[PDB]
């Protein structure tokens, strides 16, 4: 009776303490989420760097990522919970503009159209890693295989004005060609709720974690700044 | 050869249904009263998830009730007086489902890790974990305190012990992906909505597929039993639910409205079972009429997408989650 | 696979189907039996409802 | 010309707490309003109430009936809450402006940095110093002037007019005023020039595929609180280092312009989906 009354609250009490110290720690900690083309190389990325989760700290701010290798489909059911996440992370394979696996770059580009145009995924930004650039440039140079055989658009494009080459021109024009067919994909059918953010990445790059610190910063940046109707 | 046979034995289902038909469930229940206005308002609030809300099962005592969140917590009620009882963390943080045990002894659990998870009240440490499943499992119904039926997205319902966590039976048949299920009142069969646009009748004895609905248009989301158990209801995201006979082997009534475009998220019956409540994406739930399919009343308190709702076993209280983080308790 | 799906079919066809004015007759008559212990429908006093 | 006159006094009235009522209802009716960043502006909405219902209704019988029958305890009451009143609002438009500051210059630490309790804390203690500037150097009579026309005014019962020294008149305006202009001022600098930098990044990365809102935004909130409150400030230094250049009645029309101030907050601070969504269903 009056007894029993007393023991609930007692319990409540000590539950709901608890709940306030979990609630400082997922407020502090931002979510990623990873994805890939196949045959990207993603595993090597993290590396060097049915669900696998990590966690890593860089300058006393606390990231934790996640990838999803359980689940093979080309329907995606799953693909709504992950609408609370500070960004994706896309992995693609730049350098198979040749490998019909109809190639694999035309089956990446898909995947990004239908990630980029979905009903829950509408204010999400994409982290784009256009990875194996090295693999790109030589089989470019050896001039057996060319880009507009398989894509016939190469045939009239030029280097843009606003470059930053590194070499010979013919690297810099697929990459940049390679990229462009991202970003036309990007900016068609966003209506400026969210960016795409897209990197060049190696076998031998240590300073990937210093691009995603970067562009979570400026997409809570952005998204304060667009709040606030000052952008 | 093979696929000619197929073919002509599907006009030979469809021939027969025909002539079943003598007339609609509508005509009959012309004359029946209608049900009038229902009005319902909301006596609790529970608060204390720090993210949104996936699953939630009344318990048998109609007293407790328990429910899981994304922020990996699954935390049991006390609906009447609003007081928290317990509050197990979980390994994964990715939960899509949860289950309460007709004793009240025992609490399951699963997710994007395709491991069911059983975990001990009366002792709360975690007690067994079942796997075996390549998919992400979507639904798990307790059939006493020592079996549990499990639905994944691998395509494949299985029954598992749970004293040796090994799978007495696997059922197979599905397309796509399963994602929900419903046990009989004796516990004898099941039924299970897929993403093949088709439901099936299982046997748990036997572990055969009895009969074959395919009469909706888009992934289904829902089931539940009729309280009778002769009949079942779906939802699916064509904005349409739908009433199945299983001695009729065919749709009996549609339940559909020119305003709704948004998908169904879940259904349940009443006690009786003359009410429908289903939940929707446009952030409220409605009720329907099962005999007639005409609305009667709206649940409009919440802020998010609605994803679970659930009616109690003496049917005096409804209970609904919703993305924003809230439960609340209907009257 | 194709073969096991021909005996499915013919396995679901030979069962006995009954007329739909017996199933929704029987689905009428068991709602309109159970129908006063139906607290959603009628609502019950505040004496006796827990919740308020 | 007084009827015309308290026809327009009389609408101020009116606008100033209904829309101040419509904030205050609208964010304690429904949950998903009650943020961190909104306990500023229900702070701010009560103040402005509490002004719109204390000062202006007396000060405009005051002004129509040109004598004060209430005596001489509430002239001075009403004096110490017409300045707690001023004094709490500005100060409050200060908190806001370093809110959005620390949210936008650190965004990594904001939530650390901000917290119910913590915005509680700062909230009463605006309101502690507001306090303390109004009633405690009015109440004990340290503001009183010297001159045979402030004795009079004292001494006499329908009289009820404002004469102070020059010591509270300089600490009280610089202490209202001049402290959060120019915090405000560094504030918005600093948040323009990060909003002109990511509108350059951006530009940078999609310009060939494609700075007036900002602009726009900061330039009503910093020029509406200025032209409101600028020229009285100036009038109070002014009138006191000289007692000849500046008579009553500019003094009183640039106070009541002041006074018209608080009637715009809601225009300015909520104007959101939300709100709106909130008002809609009201
Ligand atoms: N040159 C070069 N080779 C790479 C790179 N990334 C991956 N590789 C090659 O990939 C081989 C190993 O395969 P992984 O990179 O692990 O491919 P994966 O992790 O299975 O990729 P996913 O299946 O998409 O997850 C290595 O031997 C490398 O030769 C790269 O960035 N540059
Ligand atoms: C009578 N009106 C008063 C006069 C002086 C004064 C005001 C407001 C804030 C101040 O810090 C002041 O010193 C005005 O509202």
């Amino acid at each position: 009776q009056r007894n029993e009354e007393k023991a609930q609250r007692e319990a409540n009490k000590k539950i709901e303490k608890q709940l306030q110290k979990d609630k400082q720690v997922y407020r502090a900690t931002h979510r990623l989420l990873l994805l890939g083309a196949g045959e990207s190389g993603k595993s090597t990325i993290v590396k060097q760097m049915g669900i696998f989760e990590t966690k890593f700290q860089v300058d006393k701010v606390n990231f934790h990522m996640f990838d999803v290798g359980g689940q093979r489909d080309e329907r995606r059911k799953w693909i709504q919970c992950f609408n609370d996440v500070t960004a994706i992370i896309f992995v693609v394979a730049s350098s198979s503009y040749n490998m019909v696996i109809t190639n694999r770059l035309q089956e990446a580009l898909n995947l990004f159209k239908s990630i980029w145009n979905n009903r829950w995924l509408r204010t999400i930004s994409v982290i784009l890693f256009l990875n194996k650039q090295d693999l790109l440039a030589e089989k470019v140079l050896a001039g057996k295989s060319k880009i507009e055989d398989y894509f016939p658009e190469f045939a009239r494009y030029t280097t843009p004005e606003d470059a930053t080459p590194e070499e010979d021109p013919r690297v810099t024009r697929a990459k940049y060609f390679i990229r462009d067919e991202f970003l036309r994909i990007s900016t068609a059918s966003g209506d400026g709720r969210h960016y795409c953010y897209p990197h060049f990445t190696c076998a031998v790059d240590t300073e990937n974690i210093r691009r995603v610190f970067n562009d979570c910063r400026d997409i809570i940046q952005r998204m304060h700044l667009r709040q606030y109707e000052l952008l | 050869q093979l696929r000619q046979e197929a073919e002509q034995l599907k006009n030979q289902i469809r021939d027969a249904r025909k002539a079943c038909a003598d007339a609609t469930l509508s005509q009959i229940t012309n004359n029946i009263d209608p049900v009038g206005r229902i009005q319902m308002r909301t006596r609790r609030t529970l608060r204390g998830h720090l993210a949104k809300i996936y699953a939630m099962h009344w318990g048998t005592d109609s007293r407790l009730l328990v429910s899981a969140s994304q922020d990996g917590k699954l935390i049991i009620w006390d609906s009447y007086t609003t007081n928290k009882v317990h509050a197990i963390p979980l390994r994964s943080s990715w939960v899509m489902t949860c289950a309460y045990a007709p004793s009240g002894n025992y609490v399951a659990c699963g997710g994007l890790d395709n491991i069911c998870s059983i975990y001990n009240l009366k002792t709360v440490r975690v007690s067994r974990e079942l796997a075996g499943h390549t998919g992400y499992l979507s639904c798990c119904r307790f059939l006493d305190d020592n079996q549990i039926v499990t639905s994944s997205g691998d395509t494949t319902c299985a029954l598992w012990d749970i004293e040796t966590g090994q799978q007495t039976t696997t059922f197979t048949g599905h397309t796509g992906d399963v994602m929900s299920l419903s046990l009989a009142p004796d516990t004898r069969l099941f039924v299970s909505g897929a993403c093949d646009a088709s439901a099936k009748l299982w046997d748990v004895r036997e572990g055969m597929c009895r009969q074959t609905f395919t009469g909706h248009e888009s992934d289904i989301n829902a089931i539940c039993f009729f309280p009778n158990g002769n009949a079942f209801a779906t939802g699916s995201d064509d904005a349409t639910c739908r009433l199945f006979d299983l001695r009729a082997d065919q749709e009996l009534m549609t339940y559909s409205h020119d305003n709704i475009i948004c998908g169904i998220t879940s259904v349940s019956f009443s006690k009786s079972g003359r009410l429908l409540l289903a939940g929707y994406d446009d952030f409220n739930c409605n009720v329907w009429d099962a005999l007639k399919a005409d609305r009667a009343g709206v649940l409009a308190g919440h802020d998010n997408r609605v994803s679970c709702l659930g009616v109690t076993d003496d049917g005096m209280a409804v209970a609904t989650g919703s993305w924003d983080s809230f439960l609340k308790i209907w009257n | 696979q194709a073969r096991k799906l021909v005996e499915q079919l013919k396995m679901e066809a030979n069962i006995d189907r009954i007329k739909v004015s017996k199933a929704a007759a029987d689905l009428m008559a068991y709602c309109e039996a159970h129908a006063k212990e139906d607290p959603l429908l009628t609502p019950v006093p505040a004496s006796e409802n827990p919740f308020r | 010309w007084v009827v015309g006159m308290g026809i327009v006094m009389s609408l101020i009235v009116l606008a100033i707490v209904f829309g101040n009522v419509l904030v205050i209802t609208a964010i304690a009716k429904f949950e998903r309003l009650q943020t961190v960043t909104n306990y500023f502006i229900t702070s701010l909405a009560c103040a402005d109430l509490v002004m719109g219902l204390a000062v202006v209704p007396f000060g405009a019988a005051h002004i129509l009936t040109k004598t004060w029958t209430f005596g001489n305890f509430w002239c001075e009451f009403w004096t110490s809450i017409d300045v707690l009143c001023v004094t709490a609002s500005i100060e409050t438009l200060c908190v806001i402006a370093v809110d959005r500051y620390f949210a936008i210059t650190s965004p990594f630490k904001y939530q650390s940095l901000l917290t119910k309790n913590k915005a509680r804390v700062i909230i009463l203690m605006v309101w502690i110093v507001s306090g303390l500037t109004s009633f405690l150097p009015i109440q004990m009579h340290w503001y009183r002037a010297t001159h045979q026309e402030a004795i009079n005014c004292y001494a006499e019962e329908t009289c009820c007019d404002f004469f102070t020294n020059q010591a509270y008149a300089i600490a009280s305006s610089i202490v209202s005023f001049y402290v959060p202009l120019v915090i405000m001022v560094f504030v918005y600098s600093r948040v323009f020039q990060e909003a002109k930098r990511q509108l350059q990044k951006i530009d940078k990365s999609e310009g060939r595929f494609h700075e007036h809102k900002a602009l726009k935004t900061l330039g009503i909130i910093m020029g509406t609180f200025t032209l409101c409150w600028l020229p009285f400030f100036i009038v109070n230094i002014v009138h006191v280092i000289q007692d000849n250049l500046i008579r009553k009645e500019v003094y009183i029309l640039l106070n009541w312009i002041g006074y018209v101030n608080s009637g715009f907050n809601p225009l300015i601070y909520c104007r959101s989906p939300d709100f709106r969504i909130a008002f809609q269903e009201l």
